[PDB]
RNA sequence: GUUACGGCGGUCCAUAGCGGCAGGGAAACGCCCGGUCCCAUCCCGAACCCGGAAGCUAAGCCUGCCAGCGCCGAUGAUACUACCCAUCCGGGUGGAAAAGUAGGACACCGCCGAACAC
RNA sequence: GGUUCCCUCAACCUGGACGGCAAUCAGGUGUUGAGUGUAAGUGCACAAGGGAGCUUGACUGCGAGACGGACAUGUCGAGCAG
RNA sequence: AGGUAGAGCUACUGGAUGGCCGAUGGGCCCCACAGGGUUACUGACGUCAGCCAAACUCCGAAUGCCGGUAAGUCCAAGAGU
């Protein structure tokens, strides 16, 4: 007798890369995910594989819009 | 109503053996047609050659 | 091979610009398609080789 | 013997034996009950042996309720083999019992026979238990 | 029914939490809460042996009279927290009431009488809901099974209620079920 | 007594238009620099607005309720052209050069298109 | 400025929904009449589109009142837990649920436009 | 596949020639229980699901800034011009 | 930002105890067909009460992790890069 199991795949390192309050540049990756668990907000775009990246520099802020979790970028002001 | 797909439609005229006549539109190309039983003729509505031979030979 | 690799060549300059795959049972004929040709500088009809 | 018709997963981890019971700690159907006082896996064979002990004692009249079902399976690998090469095939079905859980229930016109019948069944279970009633 | 309220001495707690409640119970006390239409809860402490005496004789829905540091209050027992194993009273919710007020209360129903000898009496619903005055709650309700024959459903709509008491739960609750007594062959096929 | 059984055509028409107007708004939106031109068409009149969606405030507005538009002797399409010209005058007076057309969930063509083409040659570009 | 008025938007998007009873047509929003013209049906002027104003607020819409179903929901207590005591039980300091109870609730806010008034 | 526009299922109840639990028609309730080429998971009713018209971006030269990482690999990307 | 401990299930997928009502069925009589009841009977769906789950979730901590900030240690951690 033996086992017919024993396979698996490499961990894909998903999750949230920049948390709320972090200051980011433009084009920087924020969330890596399979579906749209988080939806794009203001100054945030959706990649081909549903990655969320920043469209403009600022500070990350998580919000909600009609029951949808969204990620927004707020423009920290110049000194 | 699309042009070149519907059957050619003609204003017709219906005639019955009891003298009752109509004027309706149908697909009959002749523009007229005769019917041997109509609303006024039928016993079910009004409540009222093989059988002609019964009264012919026997009477 | 059901889905072999095919090469699309420009009608005008005959340069081989693109390579792709098509089903040779669903599409028994040579694929005809318009793609950008760098040599001509414009979108030209391309045909399978 | 009590056996589920089907289960999605046939080989499972062992049920945890920590804490006391959250629900099922009160007598709802009958007038007398058996309340557990220890953690154990009650096998489907000890339930059959314990509800026939109640049936014999009360003879004809009365009704018996079993509030726990042997759902979760435990495996057992083939005898006289080294460790490794898979996980054993399921062999017995148990019920995870925590202290405070009420296992059996009984309705019977008189009290002396009812409490004796339930005592005959506590001696078939691998735990300590006590007889409780519907009153407070 | 007129019930003389039971007098109980209550002390306002100085410290709350789980460290202070455990210490309070170690001194023969029970934490309590007094909310209602006063709309500002009071955290009290009650004697453990005196509280249990009131519940033992006058039922679970006992009307009370708390002496909160010199102020008299009419209160009704709303809920209890009882340990499954040690069988304690870990807490007590108290609702403020005033005379002439209607409250919704669950009282217990009891089955008295001996039916036909070839029957077994099975009680499905332990308690039923009523709506009575604050100081007029019946301590218990009774039904009679005397000569009841074979399969009959005694329903919650046929319970005899005192005056000023109105049934709240629907009148189609199967409270008492009288059925034919199971035989020896019917016992061995139940639970196999 | 009487009790209606189904849904009226007006109820179906109203929810269907807002259903396909919110689909439109997933792309177009108003800004202070590029405001959104919203059109409401009815069986009798036609209304327009110039909305800034950051604040949710209306910049300019014209409608066929006005007495000047009622003086036109033409048909409904003639009233749309008058309204289309009156929104390019008020928008450019307020300081607006570019807009985006929110067709309101109606099919583009007829009264909606005549209003847009009248406001295109009058100065507003979109 | 007022309004049982019409649109465009919001809010950690139901405290806003479902259902029930009674009411409104000034301008608007609707049903409504018709298919000559732009336009349309995998058949159908039902829908989209166009041209109108005989009828009606019966429906959509709007207003008021209901706690039947949904929804929100404390305080206190408990489960759990980080650290620390504790020779196999258990306890102290800090955090603190889910369920249930008292209750809340038949939405609130912003910008334009109408008719009346000034 | 790209784009533009339109639509809302599964289930149940009721009425219908063959026809029945179930084919096609009609009316009502129905907020996602259907479906997404292909396993499972995260998603999608705002539709990423259903239908139609045109079409080849299933491009050329590039690419700020990032994810992940022993190394070699791998992945996302606004935007500029043809 | 999570989804473990816990808890909950007419909130989904499965397991599952006892009542009530009862279409489907064995049937018997409705003389054969349609034709109603009949039965310690078999009992769907629904509903009342008590439950269960690493690959269940309407919910949901304590810790841990990411970032900002004010201090502390600062003749030293003999720190970090
Ligand atoms: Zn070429």
């Amino acid at each position: 007798s033996s086992s017919r199991n024993g396979r698996d795949s490499a961990a894909q390192r998903l999750g949230v890369k920049r948390f709320g309050g972090q200051v980011v540049k433009a084009g920087e990756i924020l969330v890596r995910q399979r579906g749209t668990h988080f939806h794009p907000g203001v100054n945030v775009g959706r990649g081909g594989d549903d990655t969320l990246f920043a469209l403009a520099p600022g500070a990350v802020e998580f919000g909600a819009k009609r029951g949808r979790k969204t990620v927004n970028i707020v423009p920290v002001a110049r000194p | 109503m699309k042009t070149g797909i519907h059957p050619e439609y003609v204003d017709t005229t219906v005639q019955c053996g009891c003298g009752h006549s109509f004027t309706t539109r149908s697909t009959k190309q002749s523009g007229t047609i005769v019917v041997e039983v109509c609303s006024q003729c039928h016993p079910f509505y009004t409540g009222k050659g093989r059988v002609a031979r019964f009264e012919k030979r026997y009477g | 091979d059901v889905r072999p690799k095919i090469t699309l060549a420009c009608e005008v300059c005959k340069h081989r610009n693109y390579i792709t795959k098509k089903n040779r049972r669903n599409d028994p004929d040579r694929l005809e398609i318009k793609k950008f040709c760098p040599n001509c500088g414009t979108h030209q009809p391309h045909k399978e080789s | 013997m009590l056996i589920p018709r089907k289960v999605k997963h046939r080989k499972q981890h062992h049920p945890e034996q920590r804490g006391i019971a959250s629900g099922g700690t009160s007598v709802s159907f009958g007038d007398y009950g058996i309340q557990a006082l220890e953690h154990a896996y009650i096998t489907n064979r000890q339930i059959e042996s314990a509800r026939i002990a109640i049936n014999r004692h009360i003879k004809r009249g009365g009704k018996v309720w079993i509030n726990i079902f042997p759902d979760r399976p435990l495996t057992k690998k083939p005898a006289e083999t080294r460790m490794g090469s898979g996980k054993g095939s399921p062999e017995w079905w148990v019920a995870n019992v925590k202290p405070g859980r009420v296992l059996f229930e009984l309705s019977y016109p008189d009290e002396k026979t009812a409490r004796d019948a339930l005592t005959r069944a506590i001696h078939k279970l691998p735990i300590k238990a006590r007889i409780v009633t519907r009153e407070e | 029914t007129a019930n003389i309220p039971n007098k109980l001495t209550a002390n306002v707690r100085t410290r709350t939490g789980k460290g202070a409640s455990r210490q309070a119970r170690r001194d023969g006390k029970v934490p309590a809460v007094l909310y209602g239409h006063g709309t500002d809860p009071q955290h009290l402490e009650l004697n453990a042996r005196d509280f249990a005496a009131v519940l033992r004789s006058h039922g679970t829905n006992a009307i009370l009279t708390l002496d909160i540091e010199g102020t008299e209050q009419l209160a009704l027992t709303k809920a209890l927290d009882v340990h499954p194993i040690r069988r304690n009273i870990q807490h007590a919710d108290l609702l403020v009431v005033q005379r002439g007020e209607k409250v919704t209360v669950e009282v217990t129903v009891l089955v008295e009488g001996d039916a036909t000898p070839g029957t077994l009496v099975t009680q499905d619903a332990n308690t039923i809901e009523i709506e009575a005055e604050a100081l007029s709650i019946p301590e218990q309700l009774t039904v009679s099974v005397e000569g009841v024959e074979a399969g009959t459903q005694i329903t919650a709509g046929q319970i005899s209620l005192p005056e000023g008491v109105n049934l709240i739960s629907d009148p189609e609750l199967l409270v008492v079920n009288v059925v034919e007594a199971p035989s020896a062959e019917a016992l061995e096929e139940e639970g196999a | 007594a009487h009790k209606p059984v189904g849904q009226n055509i007006s109820e179906v028409r109203r929810n269907a238009r807002l259903r396909r107007h919110a689909r439109l708004r997933k792309k177009v939106a108003g800004t202070a620099e590029v405001p959104r031109l919203v059109v409401n068409r009815s069986a009798r009149h036609i209304h327009v607005q110039l909305v800034n969606d950051l604040n949710g405030t209306t910049l300019a507005a014209a409608s066929s309720i006005e007495a000047d538009v009622r003086a036109i002797d033409g048909d409904k399409k003639a009233h749309s052209v008058r309204v289309g010209q009156l929104i390019a005058e008020r928008a450019k007076a307020a300081g607006v050069e570019t807009v985006v057309f929110d067709r309101g969930g109606y099919t583009y063509g007829g009264r909606i298109a005549a209003l847009a083409d009248a406001a295109r040659e009058a100065g507003l570009k979109f």
